[PDB]
């Protein structure tokens, strides 16, 4: 399977440098050239450049030539982007992009990598257990959750019993409250006649803060 | 549904073998679409990149495609040397450009052995007769075989491709039917081959009843 | 330099044939444009459909087709289906450089009126411990994409200290919504209960908790 | 309406010419599947001979490649007179990468059926310097290119002997040369070779040539 996985996101200052990397896998990296592409918070994509297989060839958008640098290392299966003297309008999610051999330019996204420019801190979650009972139980189901609160900046993922449970897990999008903060909630369900059996982990992720928080969720007394 | 697919082709054996020919490499892109207004080639000899390549208009096909062709002079004592040449194609729809590299199969070069043999005793009842021409132990696999009979070109002859044989070197067999009037006749007839390790890079053999 | 232009929106129904179209500002989009299209899903998942004006990505159904109309590039859609709802970028090429277009939202019509799932958590204990309260709200699975939502201490109104999501579109063409209700642990205490109230399509879903 | 790119590849493939000429020997028509992914890797085969569905077929266990994709195949047993009769053969494939299945059809070469000319050549004279020399078996005006041919002496096949493949000759039939090389002293003594063909126009499928000094 063709993948690709972006990191090296997060916080940065305004005026700051970051550099992201996209590792690659699952075919001969060295065949391909790749995309770096962006979208900004409400807006559309926006190309940023490409790279040729043998880098001889660098292509840009015109006007982003002089603050990112496109690089990539075969032998590590490895595209990189670097972002320099960083502004507002720079936080976007970065993708790396894979054409296909032949056709599509742009056929294989990896997930993206959320870049915030700001001057504000890092702040990482507070993680509290919604609980599962009669009063979150309906016919045959009952949910449980976790309750992510006030962290600074996006994103925060969820997984439960690290990865174990997925079918029926719904993480709703961030609230930005008022503060500048962010909170969310992650619901899984289960089924009703289960409660009782076992205990569970949200598995709560803000690589921004190098926070993990797995938070024990049980059913209520 | 794959797009174009690329052909790398050697120089004929015949050019490599007369320093008044012009050897040349071939890089044949097939099934390109009209989609794909420009087809690239960039050509390296040894990794090094060259730029005498030329490329010949596009081409229709019977089968609505269109057909790319870029041609690489080469130096006879380059192709000779065993000089590797790739061909790289590519366009904004090619997001894997495609490469091919071809050059004279690596190993000490051995002389074609060339036996006229006659038509069996058998094949005398027919109108027509095959005079047979075996070319054998020979390295590398490039030849030119042709026939003759005083002084003009037979063309009525077939030719099997090289086969590898058990030893590593190659082997092949040149059919030419004529007449049997024509053999009965004491008519004399010519296989002559062109092969790198020959002298003067050519040989002749005759057959006549 | 150069700008792509595309539709901003555009309707269809299950069955119909639509087309999106592409349009360059240096004048007729050619092959040498290279036009691609590209599908976003929700959960930002995007994928390549086209490339090299109509060459399709492998797994790409047969009903998108790629094509140059005259002076423009277009996808063309035939047999539309409703999970072909998304937004469909262009990107030409220009010498040196690929530029997306602005991009076009596909709505499939007659898809059916979906209800919202409710479900409302009180504060937790470790919350309360740590001196907050916090009431969630979760909204799922509506459709169309809009609701309301009103919260009451008791029977009474409640505007103060609530926040509440835009609606997002979910992967199976319905939306959610989260709606947080921020109370000091002495007011989650002194009332009897607290309500979430949901309006959808003139319909509502209320859900209530309470400290006991 | 055709498959997008980076899909599974069907290649059908014939019985072998010694298999469909001898009634002992099992004659067998064979699908192979290319490119198939790990996420989709199901293989569903539909046979049918002349439209007709048959159920005979056996699937191979699924090969994995270096390429990371799964090599799978079908092998149908086939009645050897109708395979030479011009029968049919059809090899339908589902798999869920597949917009819609792939049919490949596969018959024994059409047109008039030719027997081939089977002649024996020894040595050149030039040849006899050697320590090794070569006899030849020329066979020519054969129809279709489907042939079998064999250098053997005593009911041995020959150590070292070669085969061309067929060659279209100008007439529309084919022709090709085995050669098999032996110690020059084997030939000397008076030893007899032996040239053996199987082809369908041959009468009884079989001819043998031999050759001694
Ligand atoms: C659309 O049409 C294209 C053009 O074909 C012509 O037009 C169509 C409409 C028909 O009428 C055709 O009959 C007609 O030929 C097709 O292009 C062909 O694609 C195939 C692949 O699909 C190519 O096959 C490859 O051929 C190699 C050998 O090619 C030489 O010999 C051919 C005769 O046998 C000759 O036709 C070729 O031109 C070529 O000739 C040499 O050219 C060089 C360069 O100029 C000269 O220096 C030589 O002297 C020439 N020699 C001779 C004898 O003339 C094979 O080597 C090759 O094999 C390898 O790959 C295959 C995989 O495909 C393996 O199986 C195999 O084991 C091996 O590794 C392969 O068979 C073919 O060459 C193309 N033809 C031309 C003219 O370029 C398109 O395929 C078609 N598209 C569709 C969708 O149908
Ligand atoms: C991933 O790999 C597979 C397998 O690749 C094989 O192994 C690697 C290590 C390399 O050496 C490859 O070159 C090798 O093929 C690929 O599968 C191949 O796909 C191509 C098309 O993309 C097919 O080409 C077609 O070939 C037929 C003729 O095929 C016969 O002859 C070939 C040698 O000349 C053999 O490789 C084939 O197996 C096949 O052999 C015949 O098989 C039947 C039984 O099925 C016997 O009855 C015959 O006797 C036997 N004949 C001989 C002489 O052995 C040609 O007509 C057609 O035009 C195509 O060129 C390959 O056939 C196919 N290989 C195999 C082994 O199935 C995938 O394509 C790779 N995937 C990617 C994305 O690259």
């Amino acid at each position: 399977e063709v993948k690709l996985l972006e990191s090296g996101g997060g916080l940065v200052q305004p005026g700051g440098s970051l550099k992201l990397s996209c590792a690659a896998s699952g075919f001969d990296f060295s065949r391909y050239w790749m995309n770096w592409v962006r979208q900004a918070p409400g807006k559309g994509l926006e190309w940023i450049g490409e790279i040729t297989p043998d880098s001889s060839t660098i292509n840009y958008t015109p006007s982003l030539k002089d603050k990112f640098i496109i690089s990539r290392d075969n032998a590590k299966n490895t595209l990189y982007l670097q972002m320099i003297k960083v502004r507002s309008e720079d936080t976007a999610l970065y993708y790396c992009v894979r054409p296909y051999d032949y056709g599509a330019w742009f056929a294989s996204w990896g997930q993206g990598t959320l870049v915030t420019v700001s001057a504000a801190s890092t702040k990482g979650p507070s993680v509290f257990p919604l609980a599962p009972s009669s009063k979150s139980t309906s016919g045959g189901t009952a949910a449980l959750g976790c309750l992510v609160k006030d962290y600074f900046p996006e994103p925060v993922t969820v997984s439960w019993n690290s990865g174990a449970l997925t079918s029926g897990v719904h993480t709703f999008p961030a609230v930005l409250q008022s503060s500048g903060l962010y909170s969310l909630s992650s619901v899984v369900t289960v089924p009703s006649s289960s409660l009782g059996t076992q205990t569970y982990i949200c598995n709560v992720n803000h690589k921004p803060s190098n926070t993990k928080v797995d938070k024990k969720v049980e059913p209520k007394s | 549904a794959g797009g174009p697919s690329v052909f790398l082709f050697p120089p004929k054996p015949k050019d490599t073998l007369m320093i008044s020919r012009t050897p040349e490499v071939t890089c044949v892109v097939v099934d390109v679409s009209h989609e794909d207004p420009e087809v690239k080639f960039n050509w390296y000899v040894d990794g090094v990149e060259v730029h005498n390549a030329k490329t010949k208009p596009r081409e229709e096909q019977y089968n609505s495609t269109y057909r790319v062709v870029s041609v690489l002079t080469v130096l006879h004592q380059d192709w000779l040397n065993g000089k590797e040449y790739k061909c790289k194609v590519s366009n904004k729809a090619l997001g894997a450009p495609i490469e091919k590299t071809i050059s004279k199969a690596k190993g000490q070069p051995r002389e074609p052995q060339v036996y006229t043999l006659p038509p069996s005793r058998d094949e005398l009842t027919k109108n027509q007769v095959s005079l047979t021409c075996l070319v054998k132990g020979f390295y590398p696999s490039d030849i030119a075989v042709e026939w003759e009979s005083n002084g003009q070109p037979e063309n009525n002859y077939k030719t099997t491709p090289p086969v590898l044989d058990s030893d590593g070197s190659f082997f092949l067999y040149s059919k030419l039917t004529v007449d049997k009037s024509r053999w009965q006749q004491g008519n004399v007839f010519s296989c002559s081959v062109m092969h790198e390790a020959l002298h003067n890079h050519y040989t002749q053999k005759s057959l006549s009843l | 330099q150069a700008v792509v232009t595309q539709e901003s929106a555009l309707t269809t129904s299950p069955g119909e044939t639509v087309t999106l179209t592409c349009r360059s500002s240096t004048g007729a989009v050619t092959t040498s444009n290279y036009a691609n299209w590209v599908q976003e899903k929700p959960d930002h998942l995007f994928t390549g459909l086209i490339g090299g004006t109509n060459k399709r990505a492998p797994g790409v159904p047969a009903r998108f087709s790629g094509s140059l109309i005259g002076d423009k590039a277009a996808l063309t859609i035939t047999g539309a289906q409703t999970e072909d709802e998304a937004i469909y970028f262009c990107a030409l090429w220009y010498s040196n450089h690929w530029v997306f277009g602005g991009g076009t939202k596909l709505t499939v019509l007659g898809q059916p009126k979906a209800a919202p799932s409710v479900t409302l958590f009180p504060p937790s204990s470790e919350e309360l411990q740590a001196n907050k309260a916090t009431l969630v709200c979760l909204i799922s699975d509506f459709y169309p994409g809009a609701v309301t939502v009103a919260w009451k201490a008791d029977s009474s109104p409640v505007k103060a200290g609530v926040e509440t999501t835009t609606p997002s579109k979910q992967s199976n063409n319905k939306y959610a919504a989260s709606s947080y209700l921020s109370l000091t642990p002495e007011q989650w205490k002194s009332h009897r209960s607290y309500s979430c109230q949901v309006t959808h399509e003139g319909s509502t879903v209320e859900k209530t908790v309470a400290p006991t």
